[PDB]
DNA sequence: ACTCATGATGCACAAGTGGTTGCGCGTGTTC
DNA sequence: GCAACCACTTGTGCATCATGAGTGATGA
């Protein structure tokens, strides 16, 4: 019931036995695959085919990642190839009395100080409308930085304010997060219910859970300590990432994500995001061997 | 699929690997793949703002009764019309 | 549009899906980005993948490959398979190079309902044998007899060729073999798949939903792969078997003429059309909000009061 | 009629001039032209008792995936066969 | 062995395989490296003269002795289209080594019975909408002239432009008028394509049905076929379009070879040649 | 009934006000276009457009040759641009009495191996140089046939046994070892054709195998800018240096 | 007068090596 | 560790020039 998020970059994978050789800069670590639940290879990462196909062999989820997940590139199957989350997305979102519920539901779970589910469609996304609103001045209030009105452009980054551009950056690190998140457990990014006709209407749809509160404090923070003339998206998806470096997120939205599936409790996994040269203690004992 | 062929020069190598992902290379700074209109318009549209200060020239199949034609955008060698034929000019130092 | 710089590229950029090269296939090499190309560098040289008339790529034994190469192939559209001995051994595939789910809506609308299912089930068979009549048979029933017809037809193919053949059928869940006939069996139906799960990630379609298959996540890909696994893969490898002589490398021979039978069929705009119609789906910004009463509601506005 | 592209360097002046008489030169050593099978196959005869102590290589329209096949001649870039998919090899120093 | 400024027929394309002319004036023709260089103050132009059939040579074009071999053997014929017409002709060897086609004109042309059926023949392909088969050499000039005269006035009030009753003649046609202008480049571009083609086919120029008398007759029979239903129509229309300031012969080259490719005359020009001559 | 044959190389031919302008090394040379007749522009030689139109006033047959007429490379238009040779051949040959009378009438007429394969074709340049300034087709043969030189062949049959063969067994016993005999059997073959005798030869005979009346036959004069510049004075050639 | 071959002669550009910085490519509750 | 940028050498080949030698491509 337990799932492993291992995270891997500056490092070179191979295979020796029965266990990955992660060759990180630091010394060598022996890893045994079984204990891999999902490998999220970041950047300056060489993975060879032996490690692959050992991995594949006991159902790890690779998902090509940016640092600490901020940008989601490409991923390989699922966590031990289980579909059952991916099912029960599809049943949820194909009629409408669950696809009502789980709106309402991620809803209930963006308003912890009210009750929405007697609200309709119209009515949850102005109150949503009116949260974010409330969110950016209170927090324009916070931080000293001016705020008028969310104005950019998709196509052009450049030209924008700099809270928009912190705020756009810190968003879609938050996306790839959660496009990591979902393509690790086996989840289809496109079957959104909320937002729909995308490919990833679902990672916009989770991602909203977290955005007023991790991304939007982030990117007002950005905005308010930024100088002239400084690459205002570099600093918020470094923020980002620093903020991702815990862990406790990807566990709180492996969690949230099972909840909204409607998985028992009982069948819930839960996420450990482990480290390897800053949990060396906690991973001795398992088997992972260490060089130096 | 009309055959592309795309000739780079003085670019940035980014451009000269990016090329290389669509259309392969033969020689040194030379490309041919095989498109329609729109991959090579929008190739070309690519390479006008990657190539930086050097000289790009592109050659296509068309409807004249040479069968091609010629893009360049700041090339040593232009292409002059004579009386609805593309023939390569070379001016002169 | 936007600006555009090297390695990114949009999908307008790209070719079609069915119209891309099928496969290739790299073992004991490094793939590696230098300079914004996907290169592919053997002992000897470097070899440039273009890989955005590559619709699948296929990674053999002794093959390395950068996080920064995967992330090109997956913007390029291209599709990773890290096809080893005994069968593939893993996929990997970057963001869906279509930005309308509509293909997935609706094979998620059809996996789900049990009558939708089983009509997209017998769909699929009466497509592999069209000459038969199958409104009335039920999915273990197809299951069963789909297992018999192709065992039947590789009883015959055995047969016509005159090759040892040990009353087994590929599975690429665990299917090993030493025998030349097993070798190339495996790289044709690696091929396969290759190109099944890179024209899946391509379109949109999830490959976990799937409607005869189901336990994993590749079951939608072992679906559409089994309506032209017996049409293709099966006689060419049974041929490459029946041709292949003493110290000739299997593999590479399979391969070339697996290539050859795809694009002789056209497996690749036959793959498009065949997923077009078994979701019933007619010819014909993508993202927008749900609701109830209106649908579909416009996406990037915020509603006040 | 398919289009065909020959690329020559380190080849003698009387060759670089005379397949100007058939295919235009779009840049220095690269040529460009429309011609049936054997015209083309007569100029690649040609070339290959002109060029000398150099090298060549052609493109031309095929009938394969990618749409296209090379032949060279003592060229500094290779053609290896990728399962039937011809792909360009470049040799290391 | 393979010389570089030496190529054999098979090696040059077929007739009808490539293009149309090329038009020079104020240059240099010039063979530099075994190449034919059009050499402007500008710069320098290097011409595929396989792929071109003939090259016409306007006012200011210096060509050199091997300038012109090398053009003949391409197979390209030179036509020189000054001012007031074409003025002089050259063509190398022919790039087809059967005078099948030269023996059976000549044979045509001796006989009397002979050139009244191909004079016939042509005066169909004209006008195919008339009957011919007792129509005689004489009476045949003067319906081809009524005729022409007859399309001319057609397009001149169809285009709305001021023609001075004239028909276009290869010999002294002078006019500072857009249409004389038009009608010259036109009729020079298609006399110096029909020249090409003759010489390339291995014809001789000189053996003409309706026209006699001179060595460029064949010439003129061979572009009469054409004269009336591409080239004055075209010259009509550059005419009535022609802004001011526009280069009336430059614009009237473009229609010209637009209607050549359009209408495939170089493909239908074989084929006409081959059926005047019975080549079953 | 004069046709002179100006033979003009190593210049570059321009016009003043009807008259063509040869400028060698040794001088510049002002001819009328009037009696040009046959220009042989051999090596060297660049045209200009003006004074190709001029000449194409005048009935000029502009023939691109090699030195003194050894090779045949380009000609324009004809003598006057008459086509009675030509038509008068033609009926010569299509039928079968006259072809067979031309024929017989021609009959009547009339290392080591390179060296003869040199001559020949420096004979057939010379014979196909003359034909195409007569107006003749070079490809109706009446002995020759099914070639687009075959008329050229038979005209030099005439002329293979009696200046070639000769040339050619001269130059393989004169020829050292390791020496281009080709280049040495073209260059003696030139040499031969400098007087210009074999040329006026070629066409009287060119004129006698056609039966044309002798009074209205045209005779060769095969002029020299710099060797007959006393001639010309006379003529109107102005001269300078 | 032309054209080609040849010998200096210089020059633009490409490929390599060497550290140095960064981990990258930025919309989806904005009219 | 990987990959791009950058400085910097090193080098291959192309284009120009000046000189000298040929007039050329060689089958009934």
């Amino acid at each position: 019931d337990r799932a492993t998020f291992i995270y891997i970059e500056h490092a070179k994978i191979n295979r020796v036995d029965s266990a990955v050789t992660v060759a990180e800069a630091k010394g060598v670590v022996r890893i045994p695959a079984a204990m891999i639940g999902v490998l999220l290879l970041g950047p300056g990462t060489d993975i060879s085919h032996r490690a692959v196909e050992l991995l594949g062999d006991t159902g790890t989820a690779l998902v090509w990642v940016g640092e600490q997940g901020v940008r989601y590139y490409a991923s390989g199957r699922a966590l031990a190839r289980s579909t059952r989350f991916l099912v029960k997305q599809a049943e949820l979102v194909t009629n409408e009395r669950s696809r009502l519920r789980v709106a309402r539901r991620m809803y209930q779970m963006r308003f912890p100080t009210e009750d929405v589910s007697k609200l309709t469609m119209q009515q949850l996304r102005s109150h949503e409308g009116a949260r974010v609103r409330r969110k950016y001045r209170e927090l324009s209030k916070k931080y000293n930085v001016p705020w008028k009105k969310r104005v950019y452009n998709p196509d052009d980054f450049a030209g924008g304010d700099p809270i928009n551009q912190a705020l756009s950056a810190a968003h879609v690190a938050l996306y790839g997060l959660v496009h990591s998140v979902v393509a690790a457990l086996g989840l289809s990014p496109g079957l959104g219910f909320v937002h729909t006709g995308h490919d990833r209407s679902f990672i916009y749809d989770v991602a909203d859970l977290y955005k007023a509160e991790i991304t939007v404090p982030i990117a007002f923070a950005v905005a308010a300590e930024a100088e002239e003339g400084q690459d205002i998206g570099q600093l918020a998806r470094l923020r980002t990432r620093d903020a991702f470096v815990d862990g406790k997120i990807l566990k709180r939205m492996v969690k949230d994500l099972q909840t909204l599936l409607e998985i028992p409790e009982e069948g819930q996994i839960e996420a450990e995001p482990l480290s390897l040269w800053d949990d060396k203690e906690k991973l001795v004992p398992y088997g992972v061997n260490y060089s130096e | 699929m009309p055959m592309t062929v795309i000739t780079l020069k003085n670019v940035p190598q980014s451009l000269r690997g990016d090329l290389t992902r669509w259309m392969q290379e033969i020689a040194t700074g030379v490309y041919v793949g095989n498109f329609n209109s729109r991959i090579r318009e929008y190739l070309w549209r690519r390479v006008q703002e990657t190539m930086g200060a050097g000289e790009a020239s592109m050659c296509f199949a068309a409807r004249n009764e040479l069968g091609y034609d010629f893009l360049t955008e700041n090339a040593s060698r232009s292409v002059i019309d004579y009386d609805g034929l593309p023939l390569i000019f070379i001016p002169k130092e």
